[PDB]
């Protein structure tokens, strides 16, 4: 049942609500050590995407609006930027924990 | 030792200042009258002529 | 050359409340901290007035509180908003723990700590001062909850008895009680202060629960005036309790003197403490039942190391939204059982709310935020 | 002749001391104008249930 | 029980039309302080 | 060389060579002008028709007036006062209305 599982995930995403605001999912992570360090290695462009799009999502909670609907962040062109700078991130912070452990 | 005060400048500045506290001299001496119910006052003005 | 960033003593209200930067989409529930702070301020000066014209012996207590309310001008006033005012401070502490569970807020550990040290403060300020009066509900409340917390073997019975000043609740007791009700909102204050240090030293938290540095207003006058607003909205609440219904919260029974020959039918705490006592009801052990209490309090400082999820409000977490909005359910339900008889069918539906809430705050919660880490294709 | 906000800005809102000023008497007759008022009202809706109103059959 | 019953009512009434009063006005002086934000516009310039 | 137009006081001031008489820069191109990318544009509209005098045989002048140019409905194109008088009709119907609810209710549940 992939087609269950996979129509599921879309409802989810438009049930999360963070696409009304014009957010990516990477934008909601929690800013962590790692997470931190992830935004510090991101290209200007992307960080500047970034920061004016959780600058919009402030402003439209600010006056309890969302964006209108063609303007809603689709599921099919939410990129996932930031996961190979986390991926390395957490590889490179297990390494070092390994390390530790010897 | 305020002979430093002495002045064309400084007495253009009270002068200046004399009306801005004489009104804020007013405002504190109407809100001890109204805070405090003073008969010597309240009894002059016409309308609250009622609790005395 | 200003004296707002150079005096030493306007430098620190500057830095907290005037030019301290602050999210610009927190909602009104982020007033209710705040509102804390000025019922703390409205309770010290209604019970400084309460403190003129109180005698704290058990011959003239109940006596010195009816001539509090009968001779003092407005002394009816000042003790029923004294009544109301921990009644509503007890409303916005609620208010206030469920906003940093329901947003995040728990991630601020030393914040966290100091919150639940001062929700533990503040419970045993409003039993003492409850104690205070002398009424029939009042010496038996005491009685009950002290001969409980000697349930601890070997050590119980000496420290009741230390806590009593002898025997029973009796003159040295209500003494005792009134010195450290009085002595009590001064630490709470202290540790507000601490509350707030610790607090700006991280900055505080949005609802969306992302990094708020790309949007911030200063405090003044926005959140000054939001927070008059909500301080006359308080007052509103606050002086309709007071001026219309003064004993809705409270106790028919209390306004009955103290009688050691009599015991009530019913014995029950006021609603803020009722829903532990429930669960104070629902397990039939005594030191079980003090450790269900404890921990029923506890666990709040315990859920900092229960986050496991990436993200941090429950804004777009829809189904721990679900599970939480049914522990604010069961613990009405608490506090609805707790003031109940201890009679069917009440026991198994406190135990089964007990039963819940453990369950709620200890086993489904991080289950949930890793089913929804794996659905948002994060968590292998 | 403008709008009578234009004369309260003119005259009484520009000035900080004026404005205390303004807001002060304001506060006086306010103060004296509710208080009878409400007390009027308090006594409209409990005419012939308070003491004054049944003080005259008993007042020598 | 009650001898403060009918100052205690008239006090609720008092405060009852003072609330009324200072309600909206409040709501008003915020709602100033606060539609200098609730206007804002906001846009993007990337150099791309 | 002399004097460019400049300095914040609308008048002629001491400029260089390469300054007041060739104001564009020794790029080779001009680079690239960057859009401005938005939320939601706002609706920009104009209102300066107003109205005109009352008084007998004026049917025309009020026929020239209800002439649209508004997209606007006809009970709520004489402005202001049909409109709050609209406003109060549809507030009392529906207070009637959930009062007519309420009332039912009450009249259905004995005592
Ligand atoms: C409902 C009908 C009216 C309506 O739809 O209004 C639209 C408006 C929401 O429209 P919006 O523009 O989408 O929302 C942004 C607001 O305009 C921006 O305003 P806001 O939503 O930020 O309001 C701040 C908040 C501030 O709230 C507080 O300060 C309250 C703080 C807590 C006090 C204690 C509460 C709990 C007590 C328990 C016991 O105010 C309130 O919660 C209500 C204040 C009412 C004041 C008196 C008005 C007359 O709704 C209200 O304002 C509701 C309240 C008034 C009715
Ligand atoms: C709570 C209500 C007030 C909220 C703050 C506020 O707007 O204050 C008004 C103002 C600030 O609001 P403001 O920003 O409108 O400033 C007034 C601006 N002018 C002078 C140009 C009109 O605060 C004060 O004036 C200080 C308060 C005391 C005023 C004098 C009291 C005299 C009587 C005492 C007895
Ligand atoms: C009551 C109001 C309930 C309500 O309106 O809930 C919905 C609201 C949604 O807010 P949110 O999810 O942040 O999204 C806003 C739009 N994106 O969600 C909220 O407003 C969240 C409210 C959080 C605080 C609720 C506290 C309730 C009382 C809890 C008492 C017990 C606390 C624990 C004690 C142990
Ligand atoms: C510490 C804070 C305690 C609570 C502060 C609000 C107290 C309001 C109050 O009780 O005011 C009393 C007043 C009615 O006074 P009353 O006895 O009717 O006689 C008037 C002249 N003596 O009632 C009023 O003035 C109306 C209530 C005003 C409440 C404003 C709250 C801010
Ligand atoms: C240092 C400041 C305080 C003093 C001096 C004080 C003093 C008193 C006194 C003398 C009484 C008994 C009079 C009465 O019957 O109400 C009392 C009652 C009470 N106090 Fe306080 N109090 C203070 C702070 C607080 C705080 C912060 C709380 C909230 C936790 C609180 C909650 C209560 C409660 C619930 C009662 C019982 C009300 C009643 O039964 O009438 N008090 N207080
Ligand atoms: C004694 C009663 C309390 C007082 C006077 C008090 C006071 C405050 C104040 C003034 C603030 C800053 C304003 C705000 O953010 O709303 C605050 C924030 C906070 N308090 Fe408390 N507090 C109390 C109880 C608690 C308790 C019991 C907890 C723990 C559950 C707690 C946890 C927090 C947290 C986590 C924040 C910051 C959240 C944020 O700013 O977004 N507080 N408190």
């Amino acid at each position: 049942s992939s087609k269950w599982l996979d129509g599921f995930r879309k409802w989810y995403y438009n049930a999360a609500g963070f696409n009304k605001l014009g957010l990516m999912r990477d934008d909601t992570l929690h800013e962590t050590e790692d997470v931190k360090e992830a935004i510090r290695r991101l290209p200007e462009d992307l960080y500047n995407d970034r920061m004016f799009r959780i600058k919009r999502a402030l402003d439209l909670t600010m006056r309890h609006q969302i964006l209108p609907k063609d303007q809603w962040t689709k599921y099919e062109e939410d990129k996932f930027y930031l996961e190979p700078y986390l991926k390395e991130v957490i590889r490179e912070r297990k390494e070092r924990e390994e390390w530790a452990k010897k | 030792m305020l002979s430093r005060f002495l002045g064309p400048r400084y007495r253009e500045l009270a002068r200046n200042w004399i009306p801005t506290a004489g009104m804020w001299g007013t405002v504190g001496a109407v809100g001890l009258v109204w805070a405090t119910d003073w008969r010597l006052i309240l009894d002059w003005v016409p309308y609250i002529n009622g609790k005395f | 050359t200003n004296m707002r960033k150079t005096h030493p003593l306007f430098k620190i209200i500057n830095h907290s409340f005037i030019d301290l930067p602050a999210p610009s989409n927190i909602s009104s529930w982020w007033n209710f901290g705040s509102l804390l702070g000025v019922c703390l301020m409205v309770q010290i000066i209604t019970g400084l007035f309460l403190a003129m014209h109180y005698t704290s012996d058990t011959m003239t207590a109940f006596s010195s509180v009816t001539h509090i309310c009968r001779d003092v001008n407005y002394g009816w006033l000042i003790r029923y908003m004294h009544a109301n005012g921990a009644s509503m401070f007890f409303i916005c502490l609620f208010l206030h723990v469920g906003r940093g569970l329901y947003y995040g807020s728990y991630t601020f550990m030393e914040t966290w700590n100091i919150g639940v040290l001062l929700l533990f403060a503040v419970m045993a300020t409003a039993f003492m001062g409850y104690v205070l009066p002398w009424g029939q509900m009042s010496f038996w409340g005491a009685t009950v909850i002290t001969n409980l917390l000697s349930a601890i073997p070997y050590i119980g019975t000496t420290l009741v008895e230390w806590i009593w000043g002898g025997f029973s609740v009796d003159k040295a007791t209500l003494t005792r009680f009134f010195a450290f009700h009085f002595i009590l909102p001064f630490i709470i204050a202290a540790l507000a202060i601490v509350h707030l240090l610790f607090l700006h030293e991280t900055g505080s938290n949005n609802p969306t629960g992302l990094n708020s540095d790309a949007d911030k207003i200063p405090f003044h006058p926005y959140y000054t005036i939001k927070d008059i607003l909500g301080i006359l909205i308080m007052f509103l609440i606050l002086m309709t309790l007071v001026l219309f219904f003064p004993d809705m919260l409270g106790d028919p029974d209390n306004y009955m003197p103290a009688n050691p020959l009599n015991t009530p039918p019913h014995i029950k705490p006021e609603w803020y403490f009722l829903f532990a006592y429930a669960i104070l009801r629902s397990i039939p052990n005594k030191l079980g039942g003090v450790l269900a209490l404890i921990l029923s309090i506890l666990i709040l400082a315990l859920m900092p190391f229960l986050h496991t999820s990436k993200q941090r409000s429950l804004m777009f977490r829809p189904i721990t939204q679900i599970l939480y909005w049914i522990l604010v359910a069961n613990l009405l339900i608490l506090t609805w059982i707790g003031g109940q008889p201890v009679e069917h069918p009440f026991i198994i539906i406190g135990q089964l709310a007990s039963i819940s809430y453990f369950s709620i705050i200890l086993i489904l919660m991080p289950i949930s935020g890793i089913i929804e880490d794996k659905m948002l294709k994060l968590y292998p | 002749s403008p709008t009578i906000p234009s004369r309260l800005y003119s005259l009484l809102f520009r000035r900080t001391s004026t404005f205390a000023l303004t807001i002060a008497v304001g506060a006086l007759f306010f103060e004296r104008a509710f208080d009878q008022g409400a007390d009027a009202i308090y006594e409209h809706i409990n005419e012939g249930k308070l003491w004054k109103h049944i003080k005259h059959k008993y007042e020598n | 029980s009650e001898p403060e019953h009918d100052h205690r009512k008239r006090m609720g009434l008092k405060m009852l039309l003072m609330m009324g009063l200072l309600l909206p006005l409040t709501y008003a002086m915020k709602r100033h302080k606060w539609s200098v934000l609730k206007s804002r516009k906001l846009a993007y310039r990337p150099p791309k | 060389m002399y004097y460019k137009f400049s300095s914040f006081t609308q008048k002629l001031a001491g400029a260089w060579a390469s300054e007041a008489y060739t104001p564009q820069g020794l790029k080779p191109v001009s680079t690239e002008a960057p859009p401005i990318i938005f939320a939601t544009p706002t609706k920009l509209t104009s209102s300066v028709t107003a109205y005109d005098y009352s008084g007998k045989n004026k049917v025309p002048e009020l026929q020239k007036f209800f002439q649209k140019a508004d997209g606007v409905p006809i009970h709520l194109k004489r402005g202001l006062p049909d409109q709050m008088l609209y406003r109060t009709t549809m507030a009392l119907t529906l207070g009637g209305t959930i009062y007519c609810l309420i009332a039912l209710y009450m009249a259905s549940q004995p005592r």
